């Protein structure tokens, strides 16, 4: 059917299903640069009428639809290859949908080498290694903040319960 | 910590799509923040899809589950012995904590053939009628069924009760750890309960696990299981153990509701049919080990529950088609008074016989007979309508036999004392009375042996098998104790 | 007549002992609640054992 | 937390809450909802959407509209007052005697309790009723199911039972009357002022009176109960009282529960009937018992769906049932007051072992002879007491004086029995038929034993005849 | 360590100065004396009642025969 | 290729294989299942992501796990070394000897063969049990399937069988174990042993074994069925052998289908069904036939599922067979061991023609016999005699003789019955219904048909019986 590659995000959110398209597509061939930039020009180049009940609303007719991206995405070189499933997704209405996707995909090449907080203290710091949670903890041990509320703070909660716990 | 959070990514209805958790053992239980467990028991793509064990409310999206990154075992050991737990091995009793600090997996087999020896076990409940019809064996197992008390309970506890004895032995072989495994039981019912086995202080070899009436639905689910593991452990440890559960009716109630609410849908009596397998793979488990166990046993005496008396019923049929012969208790003879009340004619153990024990099986091979041919006039006659002098005996004598495997509830017997007030009558010594005045006799006869010819119940029990000396003894004991009790 | 005597005392003690931990532990924590943050390094006890754990965890 | 209408599916409002998440049985109430259109939370869809329930009308609701979580589960005015008192589910006075005016306030749920918290022995709770508690003994704590002849004086009867434990025993009582009809709840109401047992001098008087008719959203009498359940529990705890909770009428409970099962997109189980139908029930009947502190003693209205109970619900419910009460059109048709079905009057804990053998064999006695006059009755329903041996016409005369002795009169209905009422302290009571077993009595008018209380007032009944 | 400790020294010194104040353990609380008359008179009924606190009152009860 | 879990719902494994696509029916093997893991691809699901079942232990594995893709099914030992064994699914000892080395090994999939290799003719063949043969001869190599419900004997019935034939029968045997319980194969085996029929001095016992336990994975009880028939299908053809296929008992095998049907996507037909019933049981029961090589005389225990046969999947069944014993829950309620349902224990090949008339007919007289008492029965119930005729009478009670009269006591099941039971050779048999038409019996006590076999015996039996 295609033999192909869906590396690093994968997970399949069906805009992760979107995301491997591109996952494999903008992959290979390496247009993965130019179109994991051209994402992020779109995503709020998109948004505002075109995006909005101004494209989105289906009152809008789908032909007419794709003749306002192939009018919208052949209204931009943000995909001068990748425009194409726009104009597929567009009819297949995923508009309002594509950042999952942008995100899936942007990220299955940040998220395709990178490494998040998820830990009982703290951070959003992020990070784009994979190895990781040893860096961090430098730049944790070095700079003090977020909302300190942001993530585990193991005190309010875990031990704020705790006398309770036993009575 | 990265993986060891996950995100309740939805959670409805116990069904906690989780974020994370990928990494996941298959099978893990794994714990919330609400310190709930749940098991990830699918593992879709996209979430897991999780069991959440326990009933809630108590939890909202996004809420963490952890992993615990563990398989369920359940606590295990001899230290639940003298322990009322609930499903999880945790106390509800809440004398401080079990010593069942080893765990042991609820996922553990039935053993190879190889691992297992076949029966040919004594093991007796006390229960003249058991005893007598359904003699025990070990690594069994036998369907009660019997209703909402019937004293369906009472019996159990008897029967136990019984087993107190060789717990009060040193019998291992006849000491049995005694698991009760309580689904859907009341809090009340099973206060009694309990309260009843402390005051029998048998609770000490005794396990009572107790999955409530309230109790959700997994936990009770996962409760014989839990149960499954526990006796096994006993059984590999040459031990026999007993477990009752009591009732599968009420998991797989549960378990279907599990099921319809995993969307997961069903078949028979609304049933998924895998509620078998359910079952299955629990009683399969039930064995009397190959001698590698140190023979163990786990002697399973299931229960199910007769919603209108009705067997016919897939979830009984089943049952029935795994058990090793089947109780009937029937209830219309409670309300006729009998004490028991049983379908006998049903109540069969095919293993039977090879359940035995030989001093009983003395009197018992003629009894079962004669009860049989009692039986077979209960059949031939026993109507409004059938008579000759041979079966008026047979009758006579069998109403008055009857009355002997009547037995009165929180009170089992010693074999001895069975095979005692049973031989009066096998050889036809108390026809003579009526069958109203067996029971006193019987009392009597009984306190009367027990106290000079303990000599000869001893013995009796001592050779294990009768001799004509017993007989003999027996013979004039009783039938001039016979002539004491009424002259 | 005694026991019952005897027992109404406990049950007082027995009962005072669970008040004074309900009132103790709503009031220790309504006590210590406060100035948790003001301590900074209670987040640096946490970063403390964070990289403690960035480091002792692999 | 707020949340805005998200989908208006009836009653069944699906909110997205757009702050944070209130859990799961957070009662919310709608903001812009000047009626109190509650909605309780159910699952938690995600997008901090949650389907919730509205239990009350939906009228006119605009989409988006703001709701606000009060972020638990109900307040309601529980206390003392409820005595007295008619409250709707959402226990607001439909009394109209202004709110009905409490202290505390309750989330409509309440636990099962845990095992150690409980008086774990369950001892007679005695109804002063011959025949009730001789032949049903009636547990503290426990719930007994009520089959039962409509209006037969059924709530004269209920009132009377009041009358006869609450008064007696300083008992507690709270109605809870589900799906009825706010007319015969009407009714009742006057029948309680009537009865006294509630007055209309006492919001405090002895009932509360919980309804959740037919009328109300499905949620609404589906909650009544519990609602209700939640108020006994603090009279029974805190109160310490054995509470009658009268219950009208699980059966509609059960039904009402499935229906929501059903419309919730639940699979509510077999034959129809919510998956959870055990749950519920087991933690609704766990709620229900006697603790360290009270009983919640309850007394379960039963409808029976097609006089057909294998149907999984009271065949379950036979499990939950404990002391069960069937009353008799037939007894009731014999103009007996007590209209009961002796016969029928049964307790699963009836046994000599636990209900004790003289309970039971005086009663097994009785019953018996009661049946064996039964049984000689349709020999006699030709035959006559002639050809009979005396000791059978003793037992009919005997059975029929015990019957007449277990005609009671009733006090308020001086209409139906011709009497103020009389109340029959076990010891006697019992002890009476007994008597009547030892056949002391048996040269006496037996119809003298017809409508009284003590022993005695039956034998001396038949004083002033001869 | 320290962190969790630093929970319970808090909570430690506070007992001290409380136990240490038995009279009025610092901070007996109206609310708590509330509370204790409510539980009090619950074990009362249970327990049954009584003239005195010490030794109370007695009668003999003297059997009787028909 | 290699395949990552990418769902483990249930035992499914749904695995996606990228760039792996084997062919259906391959078998998986998950890398680091040590449980030795068959998959089972089922299903390509698309995205090279089949459906797998998963066929042994699973716990501890994570989505994305390893799988090395076998690129073809399962082979098993086939042929002979399996005598004597008791195999697994897989085709592994369970016997638990050390390994099974019969070095012909097998995917467990298989052909219905040719209608021209298939019986187009069979013979009855004896059992010498009056009932069996008579209302059911047996056809050689042919499909019986056994109806009768659980525990009731059923499993005593058959050991009788057994005993009596896969003892007497000279070739092998097979069992199949579906479902089995662990315990009534330990039994069994230690019996087997003991019988000496298995004896290990002979892996080429009279008996192959295979047992594939209820506490099994369902997927795995479903394709045990298999297993013993692949291994069967190597003696039928291979053996030449007249093969005994005792299994027990293909309803679970079934019943593991439906059971599994939802999970897969697929519809839990009615009763919850497998739709994949029919040709599962097509597949199955064509495979099994009398080829020219050898036979497969297949002993079906079939459980009546919660007594309903309407039930489709009894439904289905019996156009693949080819002799149904339907045992009746009333007959067996009556004691009667035979507890047959007689009239559903039958055979298409009853016939004048085939099984000789006299046979045929007396049965014919029986059958009706039965049918008119049948009848009667109805009113009788409530309302007794007398307002019928005393021929009525007479067939009534003779009907009932006849009943006694498969009441045939058990010789195997002496700890049940405490009977020696009976094997009657046909003429016992045959003459013995006509005597009883006849009148020869009727005046006799009817007990003494009870439990007999040779209608003599019954004859000395009432002797007796008349004191």
């Amino acid at each position: 059917f295609a033999k192909l590659v869906r590396p690093p995000v994968q997970i399949y959110g069906i805009e992760g299903r979107y995301a491997t398209a591109l996952y494999s597509a903008a992959s290979k061939q390496n247009k993965l640069e130019q179109v994991e930039k051209e994402l992020l020009r779109v995503g709020q180049i998109l948004k505002e009428p075109k995006m909005a009940a101004s494209l989105l609303n289906p009152y809008v007719k789908r032909s007419v639809k794709v003749k306002s991206l192939s009018d919208m995405t052949a209204k931009e070189k943000f995909s001068p290859l990748t425009s194409n499933l726009i104009n597929l997704l567009a009819e297949n209405g995923r508009l309002t949908n594509t950042p999952a996707v942008i995100s899936a995909f942007s990220t299955m090449m940040s998220v395709h080498r990178g490494e998040v907080p998820c830990t009982v203290t703290t951070a959003s710091a992020l990070d784009e290694t994979t190895l990781t949670e040893l860096k961090t903890v430098l730049k944790s041990f070095l700079s003090k903040g977020q909302v300190l509320k942001l993530e585990v703070k193991i005190d309010p909660s875990i031990m704020g319960g705790m006398i309770v716990r036993i009575g | 910590d990265l993986e060891e959070t996950g995100r309740v990514l939805s959670i409805g209805d116990g069904i906690a799509r989780v974020h994370g958790l990928r990494n996941v053992q298959a099978e893990e239980m794994v714990e919330f923040s609400s310190g709930l467990k749940g098991m990830s028991l699918n593992l879709e793509p996209d979430n897991v899809g999780v069991v959440v064990f326990g009933n809630d409310k108590l939890i909202k999206e996004g809420d963490i589950v952890k992993r615990t990154g563990a398989i369920v075992d359940v606590p295990v050991g001899e230290e639940l012995l003298g322990r009322v737990v609930d499903a999880l091995g945790n106390a509800i009793d809440g004398k401080g904590p079990i010593g069942s600090k080893a765990r042991r997996r609820v996922g553990l087999k039935a053993p190879g053939i190889i691992p297992r020896i076949s029966v040919r076990e004594p093991m007796q409940t006390g229960i003249k009628a058991v005893d007598s019809l359904v003699p025990i064996g070990r690594g069994q197992r036998e369907l009660i069924i019997g209703d909402r008390q019937t004293g369906k309970t009472s019996i159990a506890i008897d029967t136990i009760i019984n087993q107190k004895r060789f717990n009060d032995g040193t019998d291992e072989k006849k000491k049995l750890y005694c698991i009760y495994v309580a689904i859907g039981q009341k809090r009340s019912t099973v206060a009694q309960l309990v309260k009843r086995l402390t005051d029998a202080d048998a609770m000490k070899y005794t396990i009572v696990v107790s999955a409530t009436a309230s109790d959700a639905a997994p936990l009770q689910y996962l409760a014989p299981y839990s149960g499954c593991s526990m006796g096994e452990y006993f059984r590999d440890n040459g031990k026999h153990a007993l477990i009752i559960y009591d009732d599968l009716s009420k998991q797989a109630v549960a378990y279907r509701q599990m099921s319809l609410l995993l969307r997961r849908p069903p078949g028979r009596e609304a049933y998924p049919g895998d509620v078998f397998y359910l079952h299955s793979r629990l009683l399969e488990r039930a064995a009397k080990m190959n001698d590698a166990f140190g023979g163990g046993s786990l002697t399973a005496l299931p229960v199910i529950e007769t919603q209108a008396g009705d067997v016919s019923a897939y979830i009984p049929t089943n049952v029935i088609s795994i058990t090793d012969g089947q109780i009937f208790l029937e209830t219309e003879l409670f309300y006729k008074g009998i004490r028991p009340a049983i379908n006998v004619g049903l109540s069969v153990s095919r293993v039977g016989s090879a359940a035995q024990t030989r001093a009983m099986k003395q009197v018992a091979g003629t009894m079962k007979l004669e009860l049989a041919q009692y039986r077979e006039v209960a059949a031939f006659a026993q109507f409004g309508s059938d008579l000759d002098a041979a079966t008026q005996q047979l009758l006579s004598r069998g109403v008055r036999l009857t009355e002997l495997l009547k037995q009165g509830q929180y009170s089992p017997m010693a074999i001895e004392e069975q095979v005692a007030v049973i031989y009066a009558g096998v050889r036809g010594y108390l026809d003579k009375l009526e069958p109203s005045k067996i029971t006193k006799f019987e009392n009597a006869f009984l306190s009367h042996v027990i106290s000079q010819h303990q000599a000869l119940l001893g013995k009796i029990r001592t050779d294990g098998k009768i001799s004509e000396e017993s007989d003999a003894k027996l013979k004039e004991i009783v039938t001039n104790f016979l002539a004491g009790f009424e002259a | 007549e005694v026991k019952n005597r005897l027992d109404y005392h406990i049950s007082v003690q027995n009962m005072m002992r669970q008040k004074e931990q309900e009132h103790m532990i709503n009031w220790v924590e309504k006590r210590v609640v406060q100035s948790i943050s003001a301590q900074q390094e209670k987040e640096t006890i946490a970063k403390c054992i964070a990289d403690l754990k960035l480091l002792s965890k692999k | 937390t707020t949340g805005r209408i998200v989908a208006v599916i009836g009653a069944v409002v699906d909110v997205q809450f757009d702050e944070g998440l209130p859990p799961i049985l957070n009662a919310l109430e709608v903001q812009g909802r000047e009626t109190r259109l509650v909605l309780e939370v159910a699952q938690h869809l995600g997008e901090s959407t949650v389907r919730t329930i509205a239990m009350d009308g939906t009228e006119g609701l605009v989409r988006g509209q703001k709701v606000l979580d009060s972020g638990a589960p109900i307040r309601i005015p529980v206390g003392p007052e409820t005595l007295g008192r008619i409250m709707n589910v959402i226990g607001e006075p439909i009394d109209e005697r202004g709110p009905i005016k409490t202290k505390q306030f309750a989330a409509i749920h309440a636990e099962a309790p845990e095992f150690v918290e409980m008086s774990v022995e369950q001892e007679i709770l005695v109804t002063g009723i011959k025949v009730v508690d001789l032949l049903a003994p009636y547990a503290k704590g426990g719930k007994i199911g009520l089959f039962g002849g409509a209006g037969v004086g059924k709530t004269v009867l209920i009132m009377e039972l009041i009358n006869n434990v609450a008064k007696a025993h300083g008992g507690y009582s709270v109605f809870a009357g589900v799906g009825e009809r706010t007319r015969e709840g009407n009714d009742l109401y006057h029948e309680m002022i009537e009865s006294g047992v509630i007055n209309l001098k006492d919001a405090t008087s002895k009932v509360a009176l919980v309804y959740g008719q037919m009328n109300e959203p499905p949620g609404a009498r589906a909650r009544v109960a519990l609602t209700g359940l939640t108020v006994a529990e603090y009279f029974r705890d805190q109160e310490g009282q054995d509470v009658l909770l009268f219950i009208d009428n699980i059966f509609r409970f059960t039904q009402a529960g499935s229906e929501v099962s059903a419309l919730l997109g639940r699979i509510p189980s077999a034959v129809g009937y919510q998956p959870t139908l055990a749950t519920d029930m087991g933690t609704m009947q766990e709620r229900i018992t006697t603790t360290k502190k009270g009983s919640i003693t309850s007394v379960q209205a039963i409808y029976v769906p097609a006089d057909d109970l294998t149907d999984p619900a009271p065949a379950t419910t036979f499990a939950h049932l404990d002391a069960t009460t069937v009353l008799s059109r037939a007894i009731a048709e014999l103009g007996i007051y007590p209209a009961v079905d002796p016969l029928d009057s049964t307790s699963r804990i009836m046994d000599p072992n636990i209900v004790g053998s003289e309970h039971y064999d005086v009663a097994r006695g009785v019953q018996k002879i009661l049946q064996d006059y039964k049984s000689l009755q349709d020999i006699i329903a030709i035959l006559g007491m002639d050809e009979l041996s005396e000791e059978d016409k003793l037992t009919v005369s005997r059975a029929r004086k015990i019957q007449r002795f277990l005609s009671q009169p009733f006090q308020v209905a001086e209409v139906f029995t011709g009497h103020l009422g009389k109340l029959v302290p076990l010891k006697e009571t019992i002890k009476g038929f007994q008597q009547i077993l030892a056949g002391e009595y048996d040269h006496l008018p037996e119809q003298a034993f017809y409508m009284v209380g003590p022993i005695e007032e039956a034998v001396a009944k038949a004083d002033k005849l001869a | 360590l320290d962190p969790v400790q630093k929970l319970f020294v808090d909570k430690i010194r506070e007992y001290r100065t409380k136990r240490q104040t038995s009279g009025g353990p610092v901070d007996a609380g109206p609310e708590y004396q509330q509370d204790l008359d409510r539980e009090l008179f619950k074990l009362k009924q249970m327990y049954g009642k009584a003239d005195m606190n010490t030794f109370p009152n007695f009668t003999f009860e003297d059997p009787k025969f028909e």
